[PDB]
């Protein structure tokens, strides 16, 4: 309600797609993306900064990479603090890839305090044909320094040319001899490819160019030496056409060369090209078309412009295998389609990764990024677009990632990924109902009592569609313990809208009413045809958001020409300086900041002088006279501001208007204000904090009809805050919910009692009681009592419930602070002496009240008479209170049943393992012990070995050894009335487990583990024997008790059964 | 019946009152010490106290009809409207049988549906032929989609935009949103020319466009050539579609803005605009009274199923392979279009409420429905309707209409209120109306002897007070001649009434933070609170009836909890919302070990009576999702066994291993 709408801050920047995405950023600019918005030639999108003080946006400047075509920057916008970090994205970035285009994304990470840089860090590669390629380089004689320098001088050249690892090579020097300078492997092992060709010095000697070849063809490609099979094989032949001393001819060893598929391409050195015999040399070598094959040693260019090549990936369209075709995987994933800001790194998320199953990927700072999605056993999340909407959640510690999947089974639906073991997996989901609601559009985390921990997650539903109104947002509690996830409630915009899309966008404001709840901002772009809206929604206790709006701002309400007005939304940051929250709200070419107004409350104080009006006023020899009798009421109004952190706020002044009525809607008014002639009375008064009081004049009639009945002054009033000047006319103003309406009663011209007890208890536990019933008696025993008004006072936790003597009660707050009130007013009666009252006031005990260990209820007793007071005849009473927890321990399904061993395995032992599962069932935190007893030994003798207590799951905890003598008694009779071992008879080993807090749903698991010795049942006498384990929780029972009628179920136990066989 | 308290100062306001009211008229009625209030009662109290049967006012709701058929009648009603008091009247279905059809037959063209086309092209003759079967005036029209051409939906690059089959085939189309191949004719010979010409094509992800073809084809009634007969849209495709909120994907934001944007046949400003919503295609579809049939694969049968909920005059029928069934298809949707008849209102004020009852000639018949509903309807076999109509309040001049779905025949229903009456001396100021004397301004009194201020003289004050220990007028009113005249509190919602002014319409029982649920599920009335029709309660907190404990089958909170206020009372330690599980109970694998071994090994204490002493139990041979469970039986050994939970107070599926574990033994 204290969403400033008159005075506002537009930012119009006329860039294509201006106001599709805005975010509030390190609480200085509303950063807005243009993605639309034609920056350079084959490149789309913008971004633009603006602030509260320029009133103005300017571009904020980035060097965008040449290969990032039409990527819609600024799709989406994503920011955190501490530090301050900016997170602008572009999803549509269209990559040539052979006769395919893969869509990718970009997204650049800025902050002032580090340099920009790019999310993912390196560029998407097209998929690259294998190739495998040996330099085979003529070192004899004939080849001379400089020509053999520069034949090295193009093997660098060409190396420097191809990308790795989709090309490796192989270089081999020959002449008479053979020297493999660095072989495939050695090659793709090398951390500098470029290392290698530094060693390499000429051979000198004779030439043997096809033996030479022979053995490149026989060993260089090969798997042992590191050559790949898909590869395509190109062998560069570096030679100045001179073969001498080669007992084999190019003719043998070249057609072994085809039959291998091995291109060839010949390099000439020096003469090679002129004489006719070296020429032909050439040609041999080279593969066909020998023109195409064929260069000097000079042309570096050469080799690369006939191959930078790629492989053909031929994708499976509209989701059918060809059994040739190849599935979607990453080429069209669209990277940072969404994106958000967690604790270990950015999140971008990727739509259209593996056939549109969605997922995000995590980019920790100088890590490999982890991809987080649905595992590939899910075939349903195809073409369900997670990652669509991405939102961080925390509970305590853990860190947890919502992701959203709008178009799952085409109804949507959301998940929650959390790490577990180095490896991150889903804990829980939540499905939409409706088809084409797209429910998962957009995600919000809300934490409620800012404590640090994530309450309530906000799914949008954008297109949910009723016949009246459209767009859904379902409230959904964080799957705390193991429960599963569902929605709690649901919100709807107001109605009229079918298709006004309430849900779009979602952001946390803040609490803006000073309640110490966080309150929430959705939008609403659609609405009366495209204008749009946005509303405001309070926090509730218990987390939950309230089911009604508390403010509605329609796009039509602050402009015409405003269009699509609530599409994107950003607040919690102050950004125009004076302390409060302020929010950004997103529009079609405008981008809209709306400032929170600061809040009062005023409270009223009134009373009369005299107290009880003399009755010489009517007495008379019947004069005619009136107004012969003055009165003087006293009303102080003090206003206390509600947001105790704004800026300025020091001189906080405040215009009132006040209204007056005496006696209203009675026909003849009883008295009359000296000033104005009549009942009616007006004051304007400017107003600061504090008090301020005033004096008011009455005349009261010599004579009246009615002197049973009180006179009543009712005082209502308009507040409207002086503009501070400073914060650019920024108003305070009155709460919404605040009271208007107040009335005082001047009495005509008493010792009264009260006493209360309460039925049923002794005392009282929260939670397990709802209701508190109270059995007032009031008595009369003197003069007549008129008004007879019965006055309780309490603790916050409790409230007058009215159920179906007449009563009117009111109920509010009193005190220094923490005590309630409600004085329940009696008349339609005349309370006559010795005449006495019983009746039953119930009080509502909220489940969550604090009410500590002690429970004091006072009741006053007043009557229109004002006595001195101060007479006692107030009762109070006082109660013990205690808190209701359902806390279980159970054994778990699995553990050792039983062990059988031979009559002659006595000497032996088996492993044996009991298993316990401890829940918190209750709705309160409790600092809970847990307690195992086991038996470890019978009359000196080993029976269980090495016991050990183990939690792998919940590994935190911490756990003490305690030995115990069992009391003495005769085991053979004790063992005769039923066959079972347990602390009774045995030795017994006490486990202690404390928990110093266990959360509500939480699990706690715990295994006994040790070695069953076979010994000891020779001393029993019988057949077979039960060893059994007591598990027990043990809480503070001073503050709490267990659930009434469960408290069974605090302490379990396991069966472990030893048989013998005979053989 | 029941009649309370409120207004009592006239006869009109003793209507207002309540439904169960009524005013008597006879002059003098009262006694000389009895105020006026109790001329309004319930008619029994009325005679009781020997009112006559004559002079009793009960205005009554009243339903005329003037006659105008034999399909929608009456075409014309009148309904004056007692607040409270529901009027009926029926409404007469009887189904036509020669209205012509177009039928426009909208083809997936996307290269999944390749071996269909081939079937597709021969279609025209038979789809025509059965047609002219179903109805005369018979027209087809054929038309295509693929999706929108930009990537992620289309491989945008120029080589593949020319030819997006993967296949190098030879017969292919460039990718297309939407194309208009033929307009509706009579002519079938044109169709297979004409569709015949037409390629198949391709494009990248499995969901296509569709929803953009139909929404082109609802709105360009005159490029299609509609006429104004019975529509059948024929949507056929192998796969699911694309709706409103996919183009973001294509940096796509602008919604559809449902309107015909057609350039020589095609949709070329696909790209400019995002997919349509299903509720924006439905309100298309249904403003213009095109029936979509969904001929889909059995692979997507299930999926759009569920668009028939939101479209209310549309049908789902299996496609086979190769589109060979396509033509049983469309007259086997027909039917099931045709068969069921939906009788329903356009947009109702807050003050109107509107229920239907629907006897069917099926031999069904559901009572007080939200919409009529009939299925099995046969032709010339007449169904009737019963339409209840309640008025809040005393309500101005309306007029609402109501139509059966898929028709663009209408019944125009005229409201008028019905709050007067027809009724058939006072020393002065008063004019005397229906049996009492209504007083000048500022002058108040039986005959209008009295003067609001002025004499108001003593010892009438004795019928002011409830008893001799009350207030005179309780201290909120003012006692004028006798009587108790109220004061006026400025506070909303706030009225002080009564004979002794005891009652006020604030205090009452509170849900949410205001009173009987504020201006909303109910109103309060001296403590009570009488709650709007289709609400009910003591503060009227719960809401309405039985929908907030069903499982997806109904069957209630499971079988573990009894359902009152929506909120699901179970016992023991069964949690909301449905009361299926339940965290604190202990495992029940321990007592039903004898039945386990009665069940499966025929042995056990439970010999032969094992079905009396298993009604819980249901047993499987193959293994089940439930707990693990494993004991000794009978004679020693060991049996494992799994108990699955079903809805009910113990009932489980149980599983048993046929190896037991003995020791050897
Ligand atoms: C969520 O995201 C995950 C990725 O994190 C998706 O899972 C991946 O799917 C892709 C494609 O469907 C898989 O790629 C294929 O991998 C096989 C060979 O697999 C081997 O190598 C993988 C990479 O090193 C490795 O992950 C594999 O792991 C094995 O062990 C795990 C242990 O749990 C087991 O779950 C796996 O099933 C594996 O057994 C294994 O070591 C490869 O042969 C494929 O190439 C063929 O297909 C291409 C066409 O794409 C074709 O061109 C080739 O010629 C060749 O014929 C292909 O590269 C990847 O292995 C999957 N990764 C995992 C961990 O499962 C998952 O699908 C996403 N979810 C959804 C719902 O889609
Ligand atoms: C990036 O986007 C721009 C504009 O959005 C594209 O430029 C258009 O290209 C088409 C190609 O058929 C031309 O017909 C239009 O005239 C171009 N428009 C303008 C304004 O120049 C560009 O092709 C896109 N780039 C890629 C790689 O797809
Ligand atoms: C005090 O309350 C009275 C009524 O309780 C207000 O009077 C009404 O004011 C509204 C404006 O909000 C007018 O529309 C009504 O016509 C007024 N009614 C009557 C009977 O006067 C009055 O405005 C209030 N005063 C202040 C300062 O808020
Ligand atoms: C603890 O119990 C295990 C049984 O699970 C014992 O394991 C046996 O150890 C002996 C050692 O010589 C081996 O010969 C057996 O083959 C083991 N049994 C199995 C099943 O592998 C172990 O010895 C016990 N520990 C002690 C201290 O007795
Ligand atoms: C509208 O028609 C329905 C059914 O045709 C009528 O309901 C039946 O009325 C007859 C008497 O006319 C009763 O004998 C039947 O028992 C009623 N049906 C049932 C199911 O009980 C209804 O009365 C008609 N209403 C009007 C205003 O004509
Ligand atoms: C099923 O029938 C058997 C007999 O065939 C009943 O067995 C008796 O059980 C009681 C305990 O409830 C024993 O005290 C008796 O000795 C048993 N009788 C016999 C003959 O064995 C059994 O009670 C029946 N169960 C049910 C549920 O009806
Ligand atoms: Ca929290
Ligand atoms: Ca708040
Ligand atoms: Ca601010
Ligand atoms: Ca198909
Ligand atoms: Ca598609
Ligand atoms: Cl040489
Ligand atoms: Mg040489
Ligand atoms: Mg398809």
């Amino acid at each position: 309600f204290n969403l400033d709408t008159e005075e506002l801050t537009a930012f119009r920047v006329d860039s294509a797609g201006f106001g599709d995405s805005v975010v509030q950023y390190a609480n200085s600019w509303v950063v807005v993306g243009a993605p639309q918005k034609i920056t350079a030639a084959d490149q789309t999108g913008g971004l633009y900064q603006c602030g509260y003080s320029t009133g103005a946006c300017e571009p904020i400047g980035l060097q965008v990479p040449p290969e990032a075509v039409n990527m819609s920057l600024g799709l989406s916008l994503a920011s955190t603090t501490s530090p301050s970090q900016l997170l602008a994205c572009g999803p549509t970035v269209h990559h040539e890839c052979g006769r395919n285009m893969y869509l990718t994304g970009l997204c650049f990470l800025l902050g002032p305090t580090q340099l920009t840089q790019r999310l993912p860090v390196s560029r998407q590669e097209c998929p690259r044909q294998e190739q495998d390629i040996v330099f085979l380089i003529d070192g004899s004689g004939s080849i001379s320094s400089r020509n053999f320098a520069t034949m090295m001088n193009f093997v660098r050249a060409v190396i420097s040319q191809f990308q790795r690892p989709s090309t490796q090579f192989s270089l081999m020097q020959f002449s008479n001899k053979f020297q493999t300078h660095f072989t495939f492997e050695e090659f793709r092992r090398s951390s500098n490819p470029l290392s290698l060709l530094a060693s390499v010095h000429q051979l000198q000697g004779f030439t043997y160019t096809a033996t030479a070849i022979q053995n490149v063809v026989h060993r260089l490609f090969h798997a042992s030496y590191g050559a790949r099979r898909d590869a395509a094989k190109i062998l560069i032949v570096i030679t100045d056409g001179k073969k001498e001393g080669d007992s084999l001819d190019y003719k043998d060893v070249i057609p072994m060369a085809d039959a291998a598929g091995i291109i060839r391409y010949a390099i000439g050195v020096g003469l090679a090209f002129q004489n006719r015999n070296s020429w032909k040399e050439l040609n041999d070598i080279a593969s066909k078309p020998s023109q195409e094959h064929i260069f000097k040693v000079e042309d570096f260019d050469a080799l690369k412009d006939i191959q930078n090549q790629l492989k053909e990936k031929i994708f499976a369209i509209e989701g059918t295998e060809t059994t040739s075709s190849s599935s979607f995987e990453l080429e069209m994933a669209q990277e940072g389609f969404s994106a958000v800001f967690t604790p270990d790194g950015p999140v971008l998320g990727a739509v259209g990764s593996f056939t549109w199953s969605g997922g995000a990927f995590l980019y920790p700072p100088n890590m490999d990024p982890t991809f987080i999605n649905m595992s590939q056993e899910n075939v349903d999340m195809r073409d369900s677009y997670l990652g669509y909407s991405t939102e961080l959640a925390l509970w305590k510690g853990v860190q947890s990632l919502v992701l959203g999947a709008p178009r799952y089974q085409h109804t949507g639906k959301a998940v929650i990924f959390t790490q577990v073991s180095r490896q991150w997996r889903m804990k829980a989901e939540v499905t939409g109902t409706q088809i084409g609601s797209y429910f998962g559009a957009s995600l919000c985390s809300v934490d409620v009592d800012s404590d640090g921990s994530t309450d309530l997650v906000l799914i949008g539903a954008p297109h949910y569609y009723e016949q009246t109104r459209g767009g859904q947002v379902s409230v959904c509690p964080l799957p705390r313990g193991w429960r599963r996830w569902w929605c709690d409630a649901v919100l709807y915009g107001e109605q009229g809208h079918p298709w006004g899309r309430f849900g779009a966008a979602l952001t946390v404001l803040g609490d803006v009413n000073g309640d110490k709840l966080t309150d929430v901002v959705i939008g609403a772009p659609g609405e009366e045809e495209n204008r749009g809206a946005v509303y405001l929604f309070h926090g509730v206790l218990g987390p939950s958001i309230s089911p009604s709006h508390s403010q509605r701002i329609a796009g039509s309400q602050l402009s015409s020409r405003l269009q699509y007005f609530g599409q994107a939304l950003s607040g919690g940051q102050d950004l125009t300086q004076d302390g409060l929250v302020d929010l950004a709200v997103g529009a079609r070419g405008q981008v809209l900041l709306l400032r929170t107004r600061p809040v009062l409350w005023v409270g009223v104080s009134m009373q009369f002088i005299p107290a009880e009006i003399p009755r010489s006023a009517f007495e008379c020899r019947e004069q005619v006279v009136s107004e012969q009798t003055l009165v003087q009421s006293n009303i102080c109004l003090y206003i206390d501001k509600r947001s105790k952190n704004l800026l300025g706020s020091r001189d906080l002044q405040s215009s009132v208007t006040l209204d007056l009525a005496l006696d209203p809607g009675r026909l003849s008014p009883r008295a009359t204000f000296q000033e104005t002639k009549t009942r009616s009375l007006s004051r304007v008064r400017v107003l600061g904090l504090k008090a301020h009081c005033e004096n008011f004049n009455l005349l009261l009639p010599s004579c009246v009809e009615d002197s049973v009945t009180p006179i009543t002054l009712r005082l209502n009033f308009t507040l409207v805050g002086k503009p501070l000047l400073a914060f650019r006319n920024l108003r305070p103003m009155l709460a919404a919910d605040a009271q208007r309406y107040f009335t005082a009663s001047l009495p005509f011209e008493d010792n009264l009692g009260i006493s209360f007890s309460f039925p049923g208890l002794k005392s009282l536990l929260v939670g397990s009681n709802l209701e508190l019933n109270a059995e007032v008696m009031v008595w009369n025993d003197g003069e007549d009592s008129y008004g007879t008004t019965i006055t309780f006072s309490h603790p916050a936790g409790l409230s007058y419930r009215y159920v179906a003597l007449h009563l009117t009660c009111d109920s509010a707050p009193v005190g220094s602070q923490g005590t309630w009130s409600t004085s329940c007013r009696i008349n339609h009666l005349i309370f006559r002496g010795g005449a006495q009252i019983t009746f039953l006031a119930t009080f509502d005990v909220s489940p969550k009240a604090v009410l500590g260990d002690r429970l004091l209820l006072t009741a006053n007793v007043s009557s229109e008479s004002n006595t001195p007071r101060t007479s006692k005849t107030t009762f109070q009473l006082e109660l013990p209170v205690k808190y209701a927890v359902y806390t279980v321990v159970s054994s778990h399904e699995q553990f050792t049943k039983y062990l059988c061993f031979s009559e002659s395995e006595e000497k032996e032992s088996h492993v044996a393992m009991h298993r316990y599962q401890v829940n918190n069932l209750g709705q309160r935190d409790l600092p809970v012990s847990i307690n195992f007893w086991v038996p470890v030994e019978l009359n000196q003798e080993a029976v269980w070995m090495d016991v050990e207590v183990s939690h792998p799951q919940n590994p935190s905890l911490r756990c003490s050894s305690e030995k115990i003598a069992p009391p003495a008694s005769d085991f053979l009779a004790h063992i005769q009335k039923n066959p079972v071992l347990d602390c009774s008879i045995a030795g017994c080993l006490r486990f202690r487990c404390d928990v110093p807090s266990f959360s509500v749903q939480e699990e706690l698991d715990f295994t006994l583990k040790g070695n069953l010795s076979f010994g000891w049942v020779r001393q029993i006498l019988q057949k077979k024997v039960s060893v059994v384990s007591v598990a027990e929780i043990t809480f503070d029972t001073s503050v709490y008790s267990q659930l009434p009628g469960q408290e069974a179920f605090m302490r379990a136990q396991t069966t472990t059964v030893l048989e013998k066989y005979k053989p | 019946q029941e009649c309370t308290k409120f207004k009592v100062s006239s006869c009109r306001e003793c209507i207002e009152s309540g439904p169960g009211c009524t005013w008597c008229q006879k002059l003098n009625f009262t006694g000389p010490g009895d105020p006026d209030s109790i001329r309004c009662d319930t008619r029994p109290q009325l005679l009781m106290r020997g009112c006559a049967a004559d002079d009793i006012m009960d205005p009554t709701s009243l339903a005329e009809t003037q006659e105008d058929q034999k399909q929608l009648s009456p075409q014309k009603v009148t309904l004056y409207l007692r607040p409270g008091q529901a009027a009926a009247f029926n409404v007469t279905f009887r189904r036509a049988k020669g209205y012509p059809i177009d039928l426009y037959y909208l083809m997936d063209l996307s290269y999944s549906m390749l071996d269909d086309l081939r079937n597709v092209k021969k279609l025209g003759g038979d789809l025509l032929r059965a047609l002219n079967e179903i109805t005369e005036s018979g027209r087809i029209g054929f038309g295509s989609f693929v999706d929108k051409t930009v990537l992620p939906f289309v491989n945008t690059h120029p080589d593949k935009l020319r030819n997006p089959c993967p296949n190098k085939e030879k017969e292919c189309q460039p990718p297309f949103a939407f194309r208009h191949v033929l307009k509706l004719t009579d002519n079938s010979n044109q169709f297979q020319t004409e569709v015949g010409k037409q390629l198949i094509s391709g494009n990248l992800d499995a969901p296509e466009g569709g929803l953009d073809a139909m929404m082109q084809v609802a709105a360009c009634p005159e490029e299609i050539g509609w006429r104004k007969v019975t529509r059948l849209l024929v949507f056929a495709t192998d796969d699911g579609f694309h709706f409103a909120g996919d183009g973001k994907l294509g940096a796509i934001l602008t919604p559809n803005d449902g309107r015909c944007h057609l350039e020589d046949n095609l949709y070329k400003r696909s790209n400019e605009f995002d997919y349509p919503s299903v509720g924006q295609l439905a309100h298309k579809l249904a403003e213009n009274n095109i029936q979509p049939i969904f001929a889909v694969t059995s692979r997507m049968v299930k999926t759009y199923e569920k668009l028939t909920e939101i479209i209310p005059k549309s049908a789902v029928g299996e496609l086979s392979e190769d589109s060979s069934n396509v033509v049983q298809l469309i007259k086997n949707a027909y039917n099931k279009l045709s068969s069921r008849v939906f009788l329903d209102h356009n947009a109702l004020p807050d003050t109107l409420k509107v229920t239907y009852d629907s006897f069917c000639s099926n031999g069904v018949t559901h009572r007080n429905q939200p919409r009529g509903d009939c299925d099995g309807v046969q032709i010339n076999v007449p169904i009737t309707f019963q339409v209840k109509v309640t008025a809040t309040e005393c309500i101005q001049e309306q007029s609402f209409v109501i139509r059966a779905l898929g028709f663009t025949d209408i019944v125009t229903v005229q409201v008028l209120p019905q709050c007067e009456c027809r009724c058939r001396l006072c020393h002065g100021k008063g004019f005397l109306e229906c049996g009492i004397c209504r007083c000048d301004t500022g002058y108040i009194g039986k005959n209008c002897e009295c003067q609001t201020q002025g004499r108001s003289s003593q010892e009438l004050e004795g019928s002011c007070r409830k008893d001799n220990n009350s207030i005179i007028c309780s201290g909120l009113g003012d006692c004028v001649c006798g009587q108790c005249l109220c004061h006026t509190s400025d506070v909303p919602g706030k009225l002080i009434y009564g004979q002794y002014c005891e009652c006020d319409t604030i205090n009452c029982e509170r849900y949410n933070g205001q009173v009987c649920g504020g201006p909303g599920r109910g109103l309060c009335f001296c403590g009570k609170c009488r709650c709007h029709p289709g609400f009910e309660g003591s503060a009227c907190q719960c809401e309405r009836t039985t929908e907030g404990c069903l499982n997806p089958r109904r069957v209630e909170c499971s079988g573990r909890g009894r359902c009152r206020c929506n909120v699901c009372e179970c016992h023991s330690g069964y949690q909301l919302p449905l009361c299926q599980e339940c965290p604190g109970c202990p495992s029940p694998c321990g007592k039903y070990i004898s039945c386990a071994e009665c069940l499966k090994f025929e042995k056990g204490p439970f010999g032969k009576n094992c079905s009396a002493a298993c009604p819980g139990l249901q047993l499987s041979n193959n293994p089940v999702k439930g707990r693990t469970c494993k004991e000794r039986d009978s004679e020693g050994c060991w049996v494992a066994y799994t108990l699955e939970q079903q809805d009910g107070m113990d009932r489980y599926l149980i599983y048993v291993d046929e190896s037991r574990e003995c020791c050897g033994g």
